[PDB]
RNA sequence: ACACCAACGGCGAAAGCACUCUGCUGGGCCGACACUGACACUGAGAGACGAAAGCUAGGGGAGCGAAUGGGAUUAGAUACCCCAGUAGUCCUAGCCGUAAACGAUGGAUACUAGGCGCUGUGCGUAUCGACCCGUGCAGUGUUGUAGCUAACGCGUUAAGUAUCCCGCCUGGGGAGUACGUUCGCAAGAAUGAAACUCAAAGGAAUUGACGGGGGCCCGCACAAGCGGUGGAGCAUGUGGUUUAAUUCG
């Protein structure tokens, strides 16, 4: 079990190649992960929207143990798998109090590596 | 090129249904249409005969299980082969419907074409024999790949 | 709820193409002067 | 084309052909596209001679290659040299890079 | 290392210079006559500075990343792709002195249409205070008259008209090489030929063709069907082989 608190955080780390769909509280004690290597198939198919939408119901389908009602969405990153996400949790329908993006805005710090040229 | 002119599709002769006069011109190979009908009305005395019911509704209801919602069609984008699904129209569907159970009834041995006609069709009329499951093996790849769009 | 998506179009604000910008390399004012002309002209 | 290439056909006219001819047709082509992992069907090698102490004209030798590959389309190859030796490995070169063209067209 | 601010923006002689604040200090621009009275311009040789990579000495080392190593693609791959990753990148003190160090345009003065701008100050209007209009200059940009130009274009910031001062050029290779000398810890930099050989090497523009450059539109061109060939047998034609000839095209 958990804490039983049906408030509660989610993740969503939209890769450029990938998703991770992470429910956790508000401490930060992970109750549920589930990816799109998670569910399945894996190869050049992950990080598709259907991968985004599966991940993020096998992620959250699992927390009806917990029946979170009050839910925040704290999305990061690039890529195709945001808003199929967000479809799937309003999907689920429970109360999406307000999604976020918490994404690293980088002030110049390190080089990003070389052009790619293909 | 544009379009085709719209379209002319007449009734069965003997029953007047614009599907079983499809199905008729579908049986049909090089002109030989009074064999053709031979074959389709031998079925239908047939399905009389095997069971009680109007050949419309076994016919029409084994092709309502041999009809996809959608199939693969491989397509292109940057020189990258998706298999992305596509849905497909209605009519199409008759088409493909009558054709997978057409070449399907010509493949079960034994008897004349009648009887393969016949036995294909109850077949397409309980979910089995080979249609159908050509329906399923044409189904479950296209539901194989749904991450793709 | 309904269906409709404000995060995607409140996104476009401060655009997720500062991080598609972002993984490739430093490079200087030739790409930046593409990539800075489209950009100063694409809001103009 | 000695062994496992494609199929070599080859034509003369106005030419008695001999073993250094088509030994150096069989070596200088298929033994420079001995390197090339092609299941290209058929090679029409067409070579003829023209001219100087033959006939009116020049002295010419001539040869036409024809590829009538699988791997997207068919190619031909005409050149015209001093010798037969320089006529098969001019079109030799030639013929190195429209299968590169055909190879290096096959990315991603 | 310094996001948004960032602007076809400001400053520097150029290279360069952007997180903020402080200290020292250069340079520019404008006004009043406040002063001196031609003190001006250029500059051989000289001296300074001079992106990046490089080297000596010592730190430091997150990211990125030559070389390298492994995986992949590939006939092959010492390469493009990917995963690790050393010198280097940063700083202190130096050396090196080259870059497409480009505005492909040495500097200075005088004169020769305009339009549209931006930056800095000055005057007048307007209010009495921020505007706002015209302007006086300096600088920066964009279209453009005259004129020049082989053309493209440049055009008050000339590639215009003139004057001055310095550098450099006289066909292309050979060759920025050889030899010598100076500089440099080395890497090399600078100065810089000839023998011989070619009748071209080049610039701008045009017309075509072509592009694994766009844009648009047809075609049984592909796709959707339907039916074949390639498998078997035969008819026939060609190539090869054979023969005295297997006529020739």
């Amino acid at each position: 079990s958990a804490r039983k608190i049906p408030k509660g955080v989610i993740h969503v780390q939209a890769s450029f190649n990938n998703t991770i769909v992470t429910v956790t509280d508000v401490r930060g004690r992970v109750v549920s992960w589930a990816s799109a290597g998670t569910c399945g198939f894996r190869g050049t198919k992950r990080g598709t929207p259907f991968a985004a939408q599966t991940a993020a119901g096998n992620a959250i389908r699992t927390v009806v143990e917990q029946g979170m009602q009050r839910a925040e969405v704290m999305i990061k990153g690039p890529g195709l798998g945001r808003d199929a996400a967000l479809r799937a949790i309003r999907r689920s329908g429970i109360l999406l109090s307000f999604v976020r993006d918490v994404t690293p805005m980088p002030h110049n710090g390190c080089r990003p590596p070389k052009k790619r040229r293909v | 090129r544009g379009t085709v002119e719209e379209k002319t599709a007449k009734s069965d002769p003997i029953y007047r249904n614009r599907l079983v006069n499809m199905l008729v011109n579908r049986i049909l190979k090089h002109g030989k249409k009074s064999l053709a009908y031979q074959i389709l009305y031998r079925a239908v005395k047939k399905i009389q005969q095997k069971t009680e019911t109007n050949p419309l509704s076994v016919l029409r209801q084994a092709i309502r299980g041999v009809t996809p919602d959608i199939a693969v069609k491989a397509r292109r984008v940057g020189g990258s082969t998706h298999q992305v699904p596509i849905e497909i129209g209605s009519t199409q569907g008759k088409a493909l419907a009558i054709r997978w159970l057409l070449g399907a009834a010509r493949k079960r041995p034994g008897r004349n074409m009648a009887f393969k006609l016949s036995s294909e069709l109850v077949d397409a009329a309980k979910g089995s024999g080979d249609a159908v499951r050509k329906k399923e093996e044409t189904h479950r790849m296209a539901e194989a790949n749904r991450a793709f769009a | 709820n309904e269906e409709r998506l404000l995060n995607r179009f409140r996104r476009e604000v401060m655009r997720a193409g500062v991080i598609q910008e972002c993984k490739r390399r430093r490079y200087f004012e030739n790409k930046q002067e593409e990539k800075k002309r489209k950009h100063r002209e694409a809001a103009k | 084309g000695p062994l496992s290439s494609v199929k070599l056909i080859l034509q003369g006219r106005n030419l008695e052909v001999s073993d250094n001819v088509r030994s150096h047709v069989e070596d200088k082509v298929g033994k420079s596209v001995a390197k090339h992992s092609h299941l290209v069907r058929e090679v029409d090698v067409r070579l003829s001679a023209r001219g100087g102490d033959l006939s009116k004209g020049p002295k010419l030798r001539r040869c036409e290659v024809t590829l009538f590959t699988k791997r997207h389309g068919v190619i031909r190859a005409e050149e015209d040299a001093e010798s037969l030796y320089s006529s098969i490995d001019l079109v030799s070169s030639i013929i190195q890079r429209k299968l590169r063209k055909i190879k290096d067209k096959v990315s991603d």
